[PDB]
């Protein structure tokens, strides 16, 4: 039982967020009402003060003489799922014959989309990011040619043992799941999951993963969080012998019933590396173009 | 205590130095009890 | 209220208003040290310019919240911000701010 | 009646005679975390009055060439007073923030600094200035602790994004010919329920000038800028002996 | 200024709980104070003097 | 508002301390009840666990074959009052013409009544003590003879000036209580009130009285608590010469009012110090008398 | 039913299979100071399951010639975990306990223990043998920590008054023959409703051997004997800067 005051009237506890704001719906632009002269003392839309961190209420009725116009112009082509539900290229896998990188018939490739600008600066517009995605996966020579081979994709799960080459047991995918093809058929696609621990994937995280000293050599995992590492995506020839042509394997990714949080500025400096912001500081450039003088266009 | 949190500013033409007047007193749960003779009995020799 | 005599310092008769007032100016942002007195109203001290600290030396025991008003009298062009903390029992006088 | 204000949490007072308002992050307040969205088993341990207060703890001198400053959270806070140790002492933790960032001058000295909050503040390097070597931020700059970091490259907020567009997160202005102080309050914000205080800061406090500094000789030329901030709703949870990092 | 003492109170300066404060201010009262026997004369009747 | 469970059913602010035994009431002492003979299997009142740490609840009818005895004796001469309010020796003042002591004509006591065994062995059965109490002060010569002097008591609290001579201007006594009487006039006799700024007077203090370091020079204040500081009791001859006679003060109390809290063993050593609970290590006696062996009276 | 038993509180848990039932001090459960009978203003700090939990802080060695020994309250706990912190942080601290002295032996093993607590506990000392030197006891025999201290003469505990009444105040014994532990309950005591933790100890706990301790040789003889404490329904107030005394 709780008896004394400060106890009872006390807030410790309220699970209930107030918030200050609701959505209303917007199908269409706002239409402009008339308006006509006003002349008067105490009245002032145009006088503003952008101290307090709110943009300018001023409307085009108030700071003129509007007339009225029915605005029917659509609002949905910017909705998230418009916006982001465009397949566009995160990865490429070469699984060339006679080569340096993976001449073996096989390669993994761990499941991270900031490789690529386009891509990576739409997502980096929001810190959290829950969506489901469609894969593609077209595959081809180097010139683009199609030719009669057959493939496998398999998704290793961290944990799940990662082939380590093109005749691994691993590849017997009794309960990974695997898509066989052929490059002669059109590209596979399949439809992913949100797979996160978190409740959102993030693409921005100030933080370590682990506890302890951060020495410089353990400075290569500030802002990795395993929330974001879903695994690794192989793909092998289905053979025990070479294949007899070199292979290139593009994946598109479009994603779906997506929801953001937390709006941030957008990236203005070329993108180096895939685990960081880093940028190069002796080519730090103006967001835009430039022009001589403030007085001249 | 009493510290600076920001800064005494001011502008060209006013003092560089002002003072603070404290005033106290009690707030209305305060009460004394135990009457008693003060520490101080302002005489020397005989007040004539 | 009564005026506290936080400046209690000056003794010669010709500085004896000084007493009444302390002072404040342009520093070096280190969050420097003002003033510091005890908040002991029936104890020796500044409390003993207020009128409540006489009246309470006619009294063994007291008991009840205390509050103590500070008012600037600088220029109206001089501007500022103060921290003034209260610390109570066991609290040694507070090395920094 | 917008410019006079008063902010009393915990044992601790704040006071403004030339604000600018009080912004409320995201639209929302402060709020335990409730039975649904929770996932650990054990009871919390809500403090209250001994860790959501007003902690002052540093001071920045304003000057005619400051490049701006950040400082992470809950990172400022974990070696001080009593949220300190509950920071320690516990694996879980979670909190609001109102933050009143201070600056005063006089009636004859101008500029303005853009005071905001930006959440998962992760700090890039310059990439060794070619952009050829991987360099990586150390422990000092990515959690300066209270004494804050300053910004090496603020166009850019050392992270390869503009700064001119920093407004888009819950922000407030100090135009000296305006007011003496800003004042935010944020919510907790991640995509997890508690986090680990020492491991994870949640956001960073940006304090930078957009507009310089200036006054004639003969004002006072020491204009100093402070941080005072309070948790709001403390919760902490999974104990055990303290930890530092 | 105006001349009035500060109207501030604890509840609004900082978080407080509840006190149910049973003092007395009975001792305090003008009889309270001064009726207390004191010294107010002394008068000499010497022999040689 | 409070939301979360675990807030709404938590016990966090309950003042009403949970009590297990309550007091009846008991005049007399309790009856005797007629018994007979028990032969039973599973009952067994004489069988007790020590260890549990309550006493027995075995009864004389349980363990004999009792008769029926109405008891009618009382249990009122052992209340707290019945028990303390008996006045006893708690305080000697002497005031001698020629003397190494007090040859001023004025005396200052510090008021504890530690420096009387038999006074103090009774309340320090007691941890806590909160009464009112009734001084009766007896003066004469060291004959115990009666001779034609005034005399001036006075009550000084902590705070208030105390008299440095037979001729301090503070017996002018404007706030402080005094009492004028002649040593041929009966003992004087006063009321006093419960004066401590705590709840009662405690005798033991297992503590310091202010914070900081505790080294060697300051242990003399271990145990030491203002609350049980009450102030000096001052006395003198009533004029600007010296008193024709030599004066002797003993100060008698007698509590009423009494309310006690937390009982301790009885004291068992000779008391060496009013200040504190020191005893003489080269003479540590037993509790009581001993005998020669355990078999024999 | 009654030797068995189970003592929750916090994130510990503590078991026995051969108790002999519980103690409640002066026959009252720890409560929580009230409006009325409170005085100071400020809002209390109320942990809760942070520091409302079973310490286990030492662990004697009980010997065929072991004389006793003592540990004050809340002195003990001043230096751990989060309850340490609150008290060192805060002036005004109040709480109850729960004791649970540990010592398991064989069956084949002998001896008694008197587990008492004994409230304002004063130390005394032998006044240097005849009684004429004034001496007093040391901050480290007072306030000996969580290490506790070694009765010198345990007939008269030390301040001259018989054990031999010890069990006045609330007590359990451990007889090894019949039990392998002593739990008591202990409210608050005081004559005020909060006080420092710091130069204030409520009470004294006392672990004395009573019957000596026996066995023949062959047995194991290292007989230990456990200190676990739980505060319990602590309450803190008048906050600012952690003093450790
Ligand atoms: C949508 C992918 C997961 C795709 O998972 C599979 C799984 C199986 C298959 I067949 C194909 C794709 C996750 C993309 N994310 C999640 C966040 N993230 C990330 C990368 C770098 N830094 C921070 C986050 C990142 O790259
Ligand atoms: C009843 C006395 C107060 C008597 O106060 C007056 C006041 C005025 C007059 I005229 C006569 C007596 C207090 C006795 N006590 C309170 C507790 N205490 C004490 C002494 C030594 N160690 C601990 C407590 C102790 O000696």
């Amino acid at each position: 039982g709780d008896r004394v005051a400060d106890v009872i009237e006390s807030s410790i506890g309220d699970s209930v967020s107030r918030a200050l704001t609701h959505a209303l719906p917007a199908p269409t632009g706002q239409n402009t009402q008339v308006s006509s002269h006003r002349l008067d003392t105490g009245k002032v839309p145009a006088l503003q003060a952008a101290e307090i961190g709110a943009s300018s209420n001023a409307s085009d009725e108030s700071m003129i003489e509007t007339r009225c116009v029915l605005n029917s112009h659509s609002t949905a082509e910017t909705t998230l799922d418009s916006f982001f539900s465009r397949a566009g290229l995160v990865g490429e896998i070469d699984l060339p014959l006679k080569g340096t990188t993976n001449p073996n018939g096989y390669a993994n490739w761990d499941i991270d989309i900031t490789g690529y600008a386009q891509m990576r600066r739409k997502v980096e517009l929001f810190t959290y990011m829950r969506f489901d995605a469609e894969f593609t996966f077209v595959a081809c020579t180097p010139t683009g040619e199609v030719v009669p081979q057959l493939l496998q994709y398999m998704f290793v799960p961290p944990g799940a043992p990662k082939p380590d080459s093109r005749e691994s047991l691993a590849w017997q995918t009794a309960t990974n799941p695997s898509v066989f093809v052929k490059l002669s058929d059109p590209p596979a696609q399949v439809s992913v999951p949100f797979m996160s621990p978190a409740s959102a994937y993030q693409w921005f995280y100030d933080g370590y993963p682990t506890f302890g000293e951060h020495k410089q050599e353990k400075d290569l995992e500030y802002g990795a969080c395993p929330n974001n590492m879903m695994g690794t995506f192989s793909v092998r020839t289905v053979g025990t012998s070479k294949s007899k042509y070199p292979l290139v394997v593009r994946i598109y990714m479009r994603m779906k019933h997506v929801r953001a949080w937390i709006p941030r500025p957008m990236r203005n400096q070329n993108y180096l590396f895939k685990a960081n912001p880093n940028y190069a500081g002796n080519s730090i450039k103006p967001t835009g173009a430039s022009r001589t003088a403030i007085t001249t266009l | 205590s009493i510290w600076y949190q920001t800064n005494y500013v001011v502008p060209i033409g006013a003092p560089n130095t002002a003072y603070i007047i404290a005033l106290a007193a009690a707030q209305k749960n305060f009460t004394m009890k135990l009457c008693k003779d003060a520490s101080d009995i302002l005489q020397t020799g005989t007040i004539q | 209220e009564t005026i506290l005599e936080v400046n209690n310092v000056p003794t010669n008769a010709t500085s004896l208003m000084e007493r009444l007032r302390f002072p404040v100016s342009a520093q070096a942002g280190k969050g420097e040290l003002c003033a510091v007195f005890r908040a002991d109203p029936g104890r020796n001290g500044p409390w003993q310019s207020t009128l409540l600290g006489q009246l309470c030396g006619y009294y063994t025991q007291w008991s009840g919240s205390l509050e103590v008003t500070f008012m600037f009298t600088g220029s109206f062009m001089a501007t500022g911000k103060m921290l003034i903390a209260y610390t109570p029992p066991g609290g040694p006088l507070p090395k920094d701010r | 009646s917008d410019r006079v204000a008063q902010l009393t949490i915990g044992n601790s007072t704040i006071t403004t005679q030339e604000a600018a308002n009080i912004i409320v992050g995201y639209g929302e307040w402060p709020s335990y975390c409730s039975d649904s969205d929770a996932t650990a088993v054990d009871k919390p341990t809500r403090p209250d009055v001994s860790v959501n207060r007003f902690y002052t703890l540093d001071t920045k001198l304003w000057e005619k060439s400051s490049k701006g400053w950040y400082w992470k959270f809950p990172d400022v806070l974990t070696e001080t007073g009593v949220f300190g140790q509950n920071a320690q002492f516990h694996y879980l933790y979670r909190s609001g923030f109102c933050i009143h960032v201070q600056c005063n001058a006089s009636k004859f000295h101008q500029g303005a600094l853009l005071v905001a909050v930006l959440p998962e503040y992760v700090i890039g390097t310059v990439a060794g200035g070619t952009g050829t070597e991987d360099t990586h931020p150390p422990y000092k700059q990515t959690q300066p602790g209270a004494d804050g970091f300053e910004l090496q490259h603020p166009y850019v907020l050392d992270a390869g994004i503009p700064i001119s567009q920093l407004t888009v997160c819950p922000h407030q202005w100090i135009n000296l010919r305006t007011n003496n102080c800003a004042t935010i309050i944020v919510p907790y914000i991640n995509a997890l329920p508690f986090d680990s205080a020492l491991n994870h800061c949640n956001f960073g406090l940006l304090v930078v000038p957009i507009s310089p500094l200036d006054y004639d000789q003969g004002a006072t030329p020491v204009i100093p800028i402070t941080i005072t901030l309070a948790p709001m709703c403390s919760e902490f949870a999974g104990l055990r002996q303290a930890v530092t990092q």
